[PDB]
C-alpha cells in the first residue's frame, strides 16, 4: 500500500495473489469491483441429482489472449470481447484444464474472475474500460458504448501506472442454468455456452512522446470462483 | 324470519380504483386459481445492488464531455465552458451521443434541485504538470478573455503533478428551491416535422434557459517533458449530489436512436422461409 | 450497477451538500422506480375488434424500445408515443423483470354483448393484433374463451372497463424485456422469452377498445444495463424565454 | 425480402449475432 | 383408486427426490380438483330465445363427455370445446358428483324487460334447448316461472348477468356423470339419473344468451374410473422449435 | 394424486438373438408428448393424462420395469437417463457414461428407477398446443402453422434400455419375453398453468339428445 | 441374505450399490474379495503441490465391453485381459466421464473395484476366475495360469447361479506414482499408463444341455475409489 526507499531489487513491496497452483504478482494497486450475489435457491430444484465442483481445476489462473491497443483508436473502439464460457472454451485457451469438466456435464453455474495487466511506458498515458454484461445474447449491439460500461460492473486501467484490475462476475441468467456445449444431436431452439459478455473499450486513446512506441499490451487472466456442474453426460470434444 | 334490511349508503360510482397513482389501492382482479396469490420471491429477488429509486440512478458516475490542454494554451484560456443544465445538453442544436445516468434519469421529471458533482480525471503520467481553476458561475457569465470575472466566483484550483483527478461539487444557489426543466413537457412531432414560427407559438412550454455556467481555466501553463505528449485529454464527470432531488413525471427528453427495429408477429409475418 | 465511487481516491475539501428539497413543495414522493412503472401507460389506442377472427392477442410484456416507433417504417396499431414515456426509459435500463403486470382494458360500447378476456400461459409464440388461429373461418362453435383458461368477462352496460392482472406464467426465473433487434429470425425458442403470455380479447360484434398497461403490487426488474445510445430534438419546437 | 430476418455472413456467426472477432459494429 | 405401490416390492437404492418447486412461480397453486372444478366453464355461446316457447333448457350436469362433439355427427347448440376442456376432463375421471352447481347467465340486452330463471327439482326427463312443453301455442298466460317453483330474475339494464347456485335435489345419494352412450333407450329411470333437475330461462321477446357453469363451494366427486381410450394430433398444428 | 398412480407406458421384447448393446428401448420421456412426429391412439397413462391440463411441469419422473418371465430367465440390462445430448444408436459406451442403474435379472422380475429432474429452467413447458381450434381434422399448411398459438419445444431428453449380458434362457422355456415399462410422478411432482387438454375420449362419444321428445316413444 | 416366497415380482429381496449417479442391482448374494492397504507417506514427498480427487466423475459405476464365453473355452483360456489404467482411457468406454481427469493431469494413484455381472440359464454350469497382478508389465506371460490366479487376490464366478463378484485392487506399484499419458515430447525411457492386470479365466469349461445355448455372457465394471492425481498439464487427447 506505501512504497519504500530503493533497495537492489527496486522497490520490493509487491503483492500477489496465489490460486491453486498459479501466482501472479503486481508491483502498484489493485483496483476490484464490488462483491455482489447470485441466484440461490432454484439450483435444488432444477437438479434433482446433487451437483459437483472442481475447485483445483476451475479457480487456477488461466492467461487468454493478448490485447493490442495502438495510438489510432478512438473512444467507443471494442479492442476485444469475450462471450463466456464459449470462448474459454473452444476460442482461447483451448487446451487449458480449466475447461475438462465442460465436456462431460451438460449444464452448469459459473461465478468468474478476471484479472488484467498493463505494461504501457511512464512516457504513455491512455484509459481502458473493462466491463460486463449479464446475459447479452442478441443484445450485443445495444447499450455497448462507454456510457453504459460505467453504469454496469467495471474496472478502470490507466496505461501508464500499470494498475490491476480484477472485475468480480457473479451469474445472472434468465433461466436456472446455461448449456455448456452444442452438439448434432442436442436442440438447436436454445443458445448454448453464453451467459454474458465482457467487452474492454478504449475510454481515452493512447498517446506517446516524440519516437515513442505506438502500442503497448493488456493481458486478461479468468478464473471461476464458483463453478457448480450439474447433469452428467458421455465426454465430447469442445466446439 | 325474512325481515327487511333498513341500512343503506349512498355511493359515487368510480370505473377505476386509483388509475392516476403509483401506490395506495387498488380494485385489480387476478387472473389465478387462488383470488389473493401472489408471485413468490424466496429465491429469485431483486439484488441488494439494484437501483431502487430514479435517485439511485443519478447517483452513477457518467463521462459527460471531454476536452484537450496542451502546452501552447496561454494562461487564462478557456479549456472548457459548458451551460450545466441537467435538463439540456445544447440549446441551439440537435443532441446526438450517450448521455449519462443522472441527465437520462432527469428528463423523465420537470424539476429537479440540489448539489452536481464533477469529476476531472487527466489521462496524463507523474511528467505532465500543470494548474487549472474550475468556476461555478451564476446569474451573470464572465467574458472568454477577462479571467478575473472567473477568479471573483466559487472557485478550486487543482495543482496537476501525482494525484491525477479532481472532485468539484457544484453548489446548488439559485432563486427558486426547484429549477423546472428545459425540454418540453410534451411534444407529439415524431416525423421530423420542419418548423415555423406558428409551430413554436402553440408550444407545451416556455424554455427557461440556464444561465449557470462552469469554466475550466489555465492557471499555470501545462509544462511537460520532451520525453512525453505535449497535449493530455481530459475526462469530464457527472453525476447528482448526495441531496439531489426530481419531482413531476413528464414525456422523456431522450429516446432511442441506435438499432431500432418495431416488433411483428412470430411466426406469422413471415418467418418460415 | 456500479456507482464508480470505486475510482473517488480524490480526499480534499469541497463545498456544502446543503439540505435536501424533497417533502418541500408535497410529501407526494415520484422518484421511487416501482412506482413510476405502477402508472398506467396506454397502448392502443382506438383500435378495432372483429368476430370473424379468434380474437386481439396483446402479448404479455412492459413498455420499452421494443414497443418504440421509428421515422420512416412500417405501421402498426400500437400507438407511437410508448418509445418516449418515463416508463418506457425505466425499462430500457433493466433486460430482467419478474411479477405480474395489470392491464386495464376499456370497450367503447355500452351494449349487453359481453367481452371476454383471456390468459393464455407462456406458449412460446409472440403475436400481437387481430389473428385467424390455425386459419379457420368460423369461430362462434369453438372460441378461445370456452376452451377453459382462466377467463373474466366485460358487460359494457354495468361497467365498460375491467383491470386484470396477469400472472408470471413461466419456466424461466426472468422475463426479458428487450432485445438488440425484433424482426431477427434467430433460434426459436429464446424469442418466444420475452413474454410470459397473451391477453386475448374476443367481441360478440365489431367495437373498438383501448388498451393500457402497467407493473403489478408483486414486480421486480433486475439485470441493470445503463443508458443507451440515444438522440433528441426538443430545444427546436419551442420558443426561448427571451422571445 | 426484409433486411433485419438475418445477418449478413461477414460479420456473424452461425448463431446469426454479430461475431466477437468482429470489433468493428460499433 | 389405487396408487399400485401393492406391486412395488423393488428395496434398492434410486437417485434423489429433489425439492418441490410448488410455490416458486407463485403461492398460487392450482394443482387441487376442488379448484378446477370451481372455474367457469362455457357451455352455450350466443344462443337465442324466443318467447313463442316454454322456456330454454338448461339440463343440470357437469360438463364432461356428455357435452362432447365428435366429427361429422349431428349439430347442437353445445359449443364444441366442451370435450376438450380441464374441468371436463376431470369429470371423465369421476363417475358420481353430489353438491350444488353455480350457473352463470349473460343476456345480450339492456331493456326494462325481465328475464326470468327457474330451478325445476329433479323430475326424471333429461331435455335442454327450447322446448314447447305439452305442445301449447300460448304461454303468456301461464309462466312456467309463474307457477311457484323458485325463481330468480335477471334485469338487464341494471345488471345483464346472474349467479345462480341450483340446489341438489334428487332421492340418489349421487348424481351419475356420463354413460357410454348418451342416445341409447334403457330403461327410463335410470336415464334420468345424470341430471339433478333443469334450469329454464323465458324472456318477455326474442334475445340471446350465454350460459357458464362450475361447481359450487358445497361439491365433492368419487367413484375414480381411471383414464378413457383417448387420440390427439396438437403436434401437427405447430412449429417444432427448430423451424 | 392421480400423477401418482402407476399406468402401462410401453412394451418392448429381449429376445436371445439380441447382441450385446443392442437397444431395447428408447423414448423421448417427455409427459406432455408421445410422439411428435405422428397421431397418436390408445390408453394414454394417468400422469400423462392430468399433465396434458397444464401448460408447466417439473420434479422427478418414476419407471417401473416388470419383466414378464420366470426363474429360469437370465441377463442383464442397463437403463439410462440421458439430457440434452443423445448417443448413438451403435455407440453403447456413450450411453454408460450418463445416469444408469444396471439391473441384474434373475428371482427378482421388477426393478424400480427414478428418473432425475435436470434441466436449465425450474419448470418446462408443455409441448401440446395451449388453445387448438381445429375439430375436423383439416389439411394443415404453413400459414396455418405460422398461426400457432404456442412453439413446440421438443424435448432432447432420452431414456434408453441396453443389453449388458445376453438374455440366456433354458431349452425348456421361450426364447423372447415381453417388459413392461409403468410410469408415474414422483413425489415432488409439480403442475401449473391450466390450459386446453391436450388428449381427448376417441372411442365411443355420442352427443346428448332431448329425452323422451327426440323420438324415444317407438 | 435370505429368499422369501413368490409375490407379483418375484423374490424381491435385492440389494443394490449405489455410487454416485449409477446404481447397479443383485438378484443372489456376492462374493468380495479382502480390502487390503496400499502405499501411502511417499505421497506427500513425491508431491510438492498437493493431490485432488474428482469423487463425482471417477468414483460411478462404469460398464467396459462384454465377455464371450463359448463351450469350447477349456481351462487356463484367456476370456479377457485389461492393462489398467491405459485400456480404461483409450481402449474400453473411450467416452467416459471416469476418464476427464486423466487428460489435464500427469501423475496418480489408484485403487479401483471392479464388479462382474454374469447371465448363464439354469441349465448351464461353469466356473470363471478374475485375479488380479500388481505391476505386471514385462511379466504377463509368466505366473498367469489358473493356479496363480487362486493364489493372487481373486473372485469366482458360477455361471449357472449368476452370483456377482466384486474385486478390489490396492495401489502396489514399485514408483510413487504411474504416468498417466504418453506423447511425443515426452520420454519414451518409461511405460506409462500400466500398474496393474485384471486376468479372467476358464476355471472349469461351459457345459450345456441337449439343445442348449452354446455360450453365456459377463459385464465388468470399475469404479476408483480413491483415484489422486498430481502434476496438472495442458489437457491432450487420450492415446
Amino acid at each position: 500500500e506505501v512504497p519504500s526507499k530503493e533497495s537492489i531489487q527496486g522497490d520490493a513491496t509487491q503483492q500477489s495473489s496465489k490460486e491453486e497452483n498459479t501466482i501472479i504478482t503486481r508491483d502498484q494497486q489493485q483496483t476490484v469491483s464490488e462483491n455482489i450475489p447470485s441466484t440461490v435457491g432454484d439450483l435444488v430444484i432444477a437438479s434433482s441429482e446433487p451437483t459437483q465442483q472442481f475447485r483445483s481445476l476451475t479457480n487456477r489462473w488461466m492467461p487468454i489472449n493478448s490485447i493490442r491497443v495502438t495510438v489510432n483508436g478512438k473512444r467507443n473502439d471494442l479492442l476485444a470481447q469475450y462471450y463466456i464460457p464459449e470462448d474459454f472454451l473452444s476460442t482461447h485457451a483451448k487446451c487449458a484444464p480449466n475447461t475438462i469438466p465442460f465436456e462431460t456435464y451438460v449444464y452448469g453455474k459459473y461465478e468468474l474472475e478476471m484479472k488484467f495487466v498493463a505494461n504501457g511506458n511512464k512516457f504513455q498515458c491512455g484509459k481502458v474500460i473493462i466491463s460486463v454484461k449479464f446475459d447479452s445474447y442478441q443484445a450485443d449491439n445495444i447499450n455497448t458504448g462507454f456510457q453504459a460500461a460505467l453504469s454496469r460492473p467495471h474496472i478502470m486501467l490507466d496505461l501508464s501506472t500499470n494498475n490491476e484490475g480484477v472485475l468480480k462476475i457473479p451469474f445472472r441468467y434468465h433461466r436456472a442454468f446455461v448449456r455448456n456445449q452444442t452438439h448434432k444431436t442436442a436442440t438447436a431452439g436454445v443458445r448454448p455456452g453464453k451467459f454474458a459478455s465482457i467487452y474492454v473499450q478504449v475510454l481515452s486513446p493512447l498517446q506517446t512522446g516524440e519516437g515513442g512506441a505506438n502500442d503497448m499490451f493488456i493481458r486478461p487472466f479468468y478464473r471461476y470462483t464458483r463453478a457448480e456442474f450439474a447433469g452428467m453426460s458421455y465426454k465430447v470434444p469442445l466446439t | 324470519d325474512k325481515p327487511k334490511d333498513v341500512s343503506s349508503i349512498t355511493i359515487i360510482p368510480k370505473p377505476r380504483l386509483g388509475f392516476p397513482h403509483g401506490k395506495g389501492k387498488s380494485d385489480a382482479v387476478a387472473m389465478r386459481v387462488n383470488p389473493v396469490a401472489l408471485t413468490s420471491f424466496q429465491d429469485v429477488s431483486a439484488y441488494p445492488d439494484e437501483p431502487r429509486t430514479t435517485l439511485d440512478i443519478a447517483r452513477i458516475w457518467g463521462l459527460r464531455s471531454t476536452f484537450n490542454w496542451g502546452s501552447g494554451d496561454e494562461h487564462g484560456k478557456e479549456l472548457f465552458n459548458t451551460v450545466l443544465d441537467p435538463g439540456l445538453r445544447f440549446y441551439d442544436q440537435d443532441y446526438e451521443g450517450q448521455i449519462t445516468p443522472m441527465e437520462y434519469v432527469t428528463g423523465l421529471y420537470n424539476f429537479w434541485s440540489g448539489p452536481i458533482e464533477l469529476r476531472f480525471d487527466f489521462v496524463s503520467n507523474a511528467f505532465h504538470t500543470g494548474t487549472v481553476i474550475i468556476s461555478a458561475e451564476y446569474n451573470r457569465s464572465s467574458t472568454n478573455t477577462d479571467e478575473c470575472q472567473s477568479h471573483s466566483t466559487y472557485t478550486k484550483t487543482f495543482h496537476l503533478g501525482e494525484q491525477k483527478s479532481v472532485h468539484f461539487t457544484v453548489p446548488y444557489i439559485y432563486d427558486t428551491v426547484v429549477r423546472r426543466n428545459t425540454a418540453s413537457a410534451y411534444l407529439p412531432v415524431t416525423d421530423y416535422d420542419k418548423v415555423d414560427n406558428v409551430s413554436r407559438a402553440q408550444a407545451m412550454g416556455i424554455r427557461a434557459e440556464s444561465k449557470m455556467r462552469v469554466k475550466v481555466r489555465v492557471v499555470n501553463v501545462l509544462r511537460p517533458v520532451a520525453s512525453t505528449t505535449s497535449t493530455i485529454e481530459v475526462l469530464v464527470y457527472m453525476r447528482g449530489g448526495k441531496n439531489y432531488a426530481l419531482h413531476g413525471l413528464k414525456q422523456s427528453t431522450y429516446w432511442p436512436s441506435n438499432s431500432v427495429v418495431p416488433i411483428d408477429s412470430f411466426p406469422p409475418d413471415g418467418y418460415d422461409p | 450497477m456500479d456507482t464508480g465511487a470505486k475510482e473517488d481516491e480524490d480526499e480534499t475539501a469541497n463545498f456544502s451538500d446543503g439540505v435536501t428539497a424533497m417533502g418541500f413543495q408535497s410529501l407526494d414522493t415520484q422518484v421511487s422506480i416501482k412506482d413510476i412503472l405502477r402508472r398506467p401507460v396506454l397502448l392502443f389506442n382506438h383500435v378495432e375488434l372483429d368476430p370473424d377472427y379468434t380474437g386481439f392477442f396483446i402479448p404479455i410484456m412492459p413498455p420499452s424500445r421494443m414497443m418504440q416507433y421509428k421515422s420512416g417504417d412500417k405501421e402498426t396499431s400500437f400507438q407511437r408515443l410508448i418509445g418516449r414515456t418515463p416508463q418506457a426509459a425505466i425499462m430500457n435500463l433493466f433486460r430482467f423483470w419478474r411479477g405480474s403486470l395489470r392491464y386495464t382494458i376499456i370497450i367503447h360500447s355500452t351494449d349487453g354483448h359481453p367481452i371476454y378476456v383471456t390468459h393464455v400461459p407462456h406458449t412460446g409464440n409472440r403475436v400481437y393484433g387481430l389473428m385467424k388461429v390455425n386459419n379457420l373461418h368460423e369461430y362462434t362453435k369453438v372460441p378461445i374463451f370456452g376452451c377453459g383458461l382462466t377467463t373474466e368477462m366485460i358487460i359494457p352496460s354495468v361497467n365498460p372497463s375491467i383491470c386484470v392482472e396477469v400472472p408470471f406464467d413461466t419456466e424461466n426465473n426472468w422475463a426479458v424485456t428487450f432485445d438488440e433487434d425484433a424482426q431477427r429470425n434467430y433460434s426459436w425458442r429464446d424469442k418466444g422469452d420475452t413474454v410470459t403470455g397473451h391477453l386475448v380479447v374476443t367481441p360478440v360484434v365489431s367495437v373498438y377498445m383501448s388498451v393500457w398497461v402497467e407493473a403489478g403490487d408483486d414486480f421486480e426488474v433486475s439485470n441493470f444495463y445503463g443508458p443507451p445510445s440515444v438522440k433528441t430534438n426538443d430545444w427546436n419546437y419551442a420558443f426561448s424565454d427571451e422571445h | 425480402d426484409n433486411p433485419h430476418r438475418f445477418l449478413p455472413a461477414n460479420v456473424s456467426n452461425r448463431w446469426n449475432e454479430y461475431s466477437s472477432a468482429y470489433l468493428p459494429r460499433v
